[PDB]
């Protein structure tokens, strides 16, 4: 509930950063003067020993100290907000117990990195006879995931079409939620995050041709169900109908690359503009998607000193 | 003083109340604000502690009125 | 070859660092004033108006004549753990201290306990109130001794003086604020600086004449053309600064004046609050019983303590709150914080 | 006078006091969104201090209402 | 008076204090949305001002009834 | 001319006014918040915004008819 | 005469008040739905006015209250 | 028979006025969610405009106490 | 007489406007969570529109009580 | 005969009141969260519905208070 | 008694309700905690039952102070 | 001569029940933390049992002040 | 015989909202406390520290109380 | 004539009691931002309980002026 008291922590983190100085200087890196940057940055506390991998388990290491304390630090209304913040790595673990589960890979075959359960509930969900059993035993008190997977456990046990009508509920549930709740600038991002994530879709099945109402989803603003289908037939032109929306500069960019990357610095510049209610959550969202942005592309330039890549080549990667 | 002396001490308190209620609803959110800021850096508090000490001209003017009160008695 | 040139005059010297130069007796307030940041060099210190000043309102405000024995009585177990010589290390405060600092809060601590023992006897307050049995001082309800300056049981000619008094130290520290800031303003060449702190005091001198005349007595003749020259001097500088600094900023000035009195309101009662526990556990350990009267004084001893660690800290710190408020922001004190003295440690 | 005196210092006690508590209300939120900003950046503190002294011109109307009912008692 | 003007002034008092706490309360999240607003950009520093400004109506109604109960004090 | 009574009803129209600029000002806190946020997000929509924000003064305007109403028939 | 007719302008009064206190409380939270809606898109204009539009029956029966009460009178 | 029918007109006011202060607190929450559920679904409106009624018992009792009071005195 | 009978009915109005304001209260976060509920789905209806109508016992013992004090007076 | 008969009515009606007060306030956050939970699943409406109810028993003491006041007088 | 008996019933009727109201201000986020660990899970009914029915106690010490001051009365 | 052995019961009556509404008040916040590490840890019931239990202190006073002042009467 | 019941009056308000506001305090005091009892045991002190702080208004109250019931 | 020291003191008592409600009040907000600091680093407490200690001014010219009300009375 405490959305100052876990604020005044989240300024904390949000102080202590490398900045994109600290990145046009490792413009011009080898991954020993990239190994030496991130060892002095805040991935130095992390940094153990030498290569990619290692490097990577540092990063998420600082993203999990520097972040993964925002599940904790607040009671009721600030950390349902919290847990529907981090949504990425919860359902990708969700996703990928579901998929060794459906597909016989072990449970210790998956690696199942840190969303929002602890790793004893995600063990007891992942051995688990029913859907319904699966998910009571993941069930925590504020998981939407808990809320989707019971609601759309009454398909099937463990399918495809289950698993894809289970995300719609989830990504649903996470939208009715924003909803639910005094969330002037919260649901505005949330529904923002579905439309995009409809608008991704549609953008990398460019030339699926398949029926865009299903593809559709509620809850979205920046289009309509018939710009849906004109996006869903082979038409950037819709794409381009997106003018005055945060799609500022996206127009006439049909590649899934392309509007992928549109969509991401709209959503990063969408993101940034939460400063305006820093007493709120708007602030730790903004330093939450600064801190993701930063350290999704400080992952992208490790691997670019260490496989010397060209400034050329990190040039598309290196704008947000 | 009749009913002069005992209705005005309470016309009295009843604004150093009020004006010191307004002024604990400026300082709580006053205080939280800079409090979450000084925990972001050690380094700008010096307009944290004046923003913090802007609200006392209301208990300020409700001491002032207190004292034109005993005044005037 | 060392070029060892003088730093850059007040105009921009910001890359150069900043050291304070205070005397023996004024070095332990380098300690508080470190709780601030470096100074503009060009700036003054004031940190010796601070030792000037908080040592004593503290003792304006601390004049519990218990208090100040507990005072000196841990200044006695500190200097005892100076003598052991480690660093003061309280594990439950996670706090390691240096016994230079130690030191320094030992003889600030001195230093302001000869004002708190000199205005407790202005006062007349020995352990709380012990005039209730042992009239050691004289009011005229109980003659026992000599008279008190301070009756603080009786306020109806103490409030009137008392406020007069405050309002009095904060009308000179603002003077003596504006003063500095017109004198800064005048030796950086900064003439906006200079004349916005005559347009200061030029309004505050007309609005003090104004609340002095329309407020307080009669024969407002000779501040009549006091207030009109005041309120003309403020409107001919802020012509001279055009800046829009509106009447806000010069009755926040007024406030910061005004806030002096919080001292002494804050002082009448922590001694009324220690006269008002010891007349109730003497009223209620002699004057009920005369037997139970070691029980009853330790009940209310502990009751005092406890009110002592409650309150006596912050009372304490609100003068130096009040001082860092005033005197700091009267002199600015938060433009670009200068340069640190950084060389290197050699820590050996 | 007598009843008089202290129904008006009554009135204007209360007068002051709600001025004083909805100047504070004010402020609570106006240093919030200030500090706030200044935490953001502290190149906007003229327009936010103007922002928070903005809550003083319903003190200064209570001030003259007082002063009215002083000179009307 | 001493009876029915004493009542008069203590209900213009807390019609002006009513209305000042009105105002305050909406002035609170009209400055903290304002000083977003310039966090934002600068260039609505005009609207924001027209903002600020439109939240003083009722206390301009309250002024012109504390003028008439002045004039029929 | 009432002992009591002159005084009484100029103190209720004057908690009617109040009380009715108490809630003007309760709706339009809520009401500016969220003009001022989509006039930030548009400066298009200002005259729809202006309208939402003058419907909140149609109880401080029959306040201020109470209390005229009061002041006549005193 | 005597009390009873302020009373009963106090009591209509304290009843137009605090109805148009909670039109406006019910009207806070309908117009900021209201406002977000119609900051969603403008194809709302006759939805949005309708529950704006819907809370004035409180208010209503307020103002035919005071105005069987000023028949009283 | 001094003060009886202004006292009770006072207490029928304070009732009408609380009542709809109670009726409009349950309807700003009523109206918000109301108005989310309706830019959520326009074929929403009429469980919308059935919850926004829904709160109106309350102040068809007040009136009834009220015309009860007006037929008491 | 003349004093005992007006404060019945202050006291009566106390009572119901006082409980309304409680009905409404209960009324406001109750009925947000259930649109919430019907804009999920209308299917869970029956028990939202219990949950709607099941917090008038306070506002009944109310009406109880105001009933006692009409047969009374 | 007495106006104690109209003091203690004035009681009963501020006991009654605040007691309603207070089971809304409660019954407010439980429908809400009773709301929230039942549109999970009715699996838990039963102990959903006894902590709904729960609310009940101090409008239960209030209304024992007031019986002992109706009673007595 | 005179018009103590209705001035004791009253003081007793104030402390009963604002016990009552505070109880349910107590309940209310209690309330909303426990249907939310109801909701997670039904191994912790008893220990939440038993958080919503430690908020008795204050009801309990005002119903003996209104036992005591109906002794008195 | 009356009037004052019922006003300071009524004053002891409002002391215990605005003592009991500010230990509520603490009891909320305090129940529904210690409802949420129940539900996170039920191991950890005592500490939170003793910090919710912690805010009885007032009301210990305030059942105090209200002896003390059944010993004075 | 009215200056004697109208003391104690305004000493029960007195102590009545003190303990409100000492209790407005302790709410979101207790609640902070919990989530950090909760996160860690060992930051007990400073809550128990911190919480302790806002007996001064009760100390005040019960003060007011003490002087009202000897001017009564 | 004697009802003038009662109701002095009874203004005093709400003066005193609307400071602590004030000051209690922004010690809400402080401390649970000071709180929420301290527990992150145990390195900030001393400038945290510094923003806590900051707002008891106002409660102590609270108590000032209630001594000054004392010696007046």
């Amino acid at each position: 509930d405490d959305f100052a008291y876990l604020n005044a922590r989240v300024r904390v983190r949000r102080g202590t950063l490398l900045k994109e100085s600290f990145f046009q200087e490792a413009l011009d890196l080898s991954f020993a003067d990239f190994l030496r940057l991130l060892s002095e940055t805040v991935y130095g506390g992390e940094l153990a020993g030498q290569g990619l991998p290692d490097v990577d388990r540092a990063v998420l290491r600082t993203q999990a100290k520097l972040v993964g304390d925002l599940p904790r630090l607040v009671t009721g209304e600030a950390r349902e907000a919290v847990r529907l913040l981090l949504l990425r790595n919860d359902l990708h673990n969700l996703q990928a117990l579901l998929r060794a589960k459906a597909t016989g890979r072990p449970f210790e075959e998956v690696l199942l990195l840190p969303g929002t359960l602890r790793e004893e509930v995600w063990r007891q969900a992942y051995e688990a006879q029913d859907p319904a059993g699966m998910a009571q035993v993941l069930a925590v008190p504020g998981h939407p995931l808990a809320r989707a997977l019971r609601a759309v456990l009454r398909e099937t046990q463990d399918l495809a079409r289950v698993e894809a009508l289970l995300a719609k509920r989830f990504f649903e549930d996470v939208a009715k939620a924003a909803k639910g709740l005094d969330q002037p600038a919260l649901r505005d991002y949330l529904a923002l995050e579905v439309d995009a994530e409809n608008l991704r879709t549609a953008f990398k099945l460019q030339g699926s041709g398949l029926a865009p109402d299903a593809f559709f989803l509620k809850g979205g603003r920046f289009v309509d169900r018939v710009r849906f289908a004109r996006l869903m037939e082979g038409d950037y032109a819709v794409l381009d109908e997106l003018s005055g929306t945060p799609f500022s500069g996206l127009s006439g960019v049909r590649d899934l690359k392309a509007l992928e990357r549109g969509l991401r610095c709209v959503l990063l510049k969408e993101a940034k503009k939460g400063v305006q209610d820093p007493l709120g959550v708007g602030l730790v969202l903004a330093y939450v998607k600064e801190r993701e942005w930063e350290a999704v592309r400080l992952r992208l330039l490790a691997r670019r000193a260490y496989f010397g890549l060209p400034r050329a080549q990190v040039e598309e990667e290196v704008v947000c | 003083g009749g009913l002069d002396r005992g209705l005005i001490a309470v016309g009295m308190g009843l604004a150093v109340g009020l004006a010191a209620l307004g002024t604990g609803v400026a300082q709580a959110r006053i205080g939280a604000a800079g409090v979450g800021a000084i925990a972001e850096d050690r380094s700008n508090f010096g307009t944290a502690l004046i923003f913090l000490l802007l609200p006392e001209t209301l208990v300020i003017f409700g001491l002032l009125i207190a004292f034109i009160l005993n005044g005037r008695l | 070859v060392y070029a060892f040139e003088p730093v850059d005059e007040h105009h921009e010297a910001d890359r150069i660092p900043v050291v304070l130069d205070n005397p023996p007796w004024a070095k332990p307030f380098e300690l508080l004033v470190s709780f601030l940041n470096t100074p503009k060099y060009g700036t003054f210190d004031p940190t010796p108006v601070v030792p000037v000043f908080f040592p004593f309102w503290f003792g304006m405000i601390v004049g519990d004549i218990g208090y100040a024995l507990l005072f000196y009585l841990v200044g006695r177990w500190l200097s005892g753990y100076v003598k052991r010589n480690e660093p003061l290390v309280i594990d439950l405060f996670a706090l390691k201290l240096k016994p230079q600092v130690i030191g320094k809060l030992v003889h600030i601590l001195n230093w302001m306990v000869f004002w708190t023992v000199v205005w407790g006897v202005i006062y007349g307050e020995f352990f709380g109130t012990f005039l209730e049995h042992l009239g050691v001082f004289g009011t005229p309800e109980h003659p026992g001794l000599i008279p008190i300056l301070i009756h603080r049981i009786d306020t109806a000619k103490t409030a009137n003086l008392l406020i007069l008094l405050s309002v009095a130290f904060g009308v000179v520290l603002v003077f003596f604020g504006l003063a500095l800031r017109a004198y800064l303003g005048l030796k950086h060449r900064h003439m906006a600086h200079f004349w916005e702190g005559v347009g200061y005091l030029g309004g505050l001198v007309g609005v003090l004449a104004l609340a002095a005349s329309y407020l307080g007595n009669l024969q407002a003749g000779w501040l009549q053309g006091l207030m009109y020259l005041g309120f003309g001097v403020f409107l001919l500088a802020v012509l001279m600064s055009r800046i829009w600094l509106m009447i806000p900023e010069i009755f926040t000035q007024a406030g910061h004046i005004l806030s002096h009195i919080r001292i002494y309101a804050v002082g009448a009662a922590g001694g009324i609050l220690a006269g008002l526990l010891t007349d109730v556990g003497f009223a209620l350990a002699e004057r009920l019983g005369l037997l139970g009267v070691l029980l009853g004084l330790l009940v209310a001893g502990v009751l005092h303590l406890l009110i002592l660690l409650l309150t006596t800290l912050g009372h304490m710190l609100q003068p130096i709150r009040l001082l860092w408020v005033e005197f700091f922001t009267k002199f600015g004190f938060y433009e670009e914080n200068g340069r640190p003295y950084r060389p290197f440690k050699s820590v050996r």
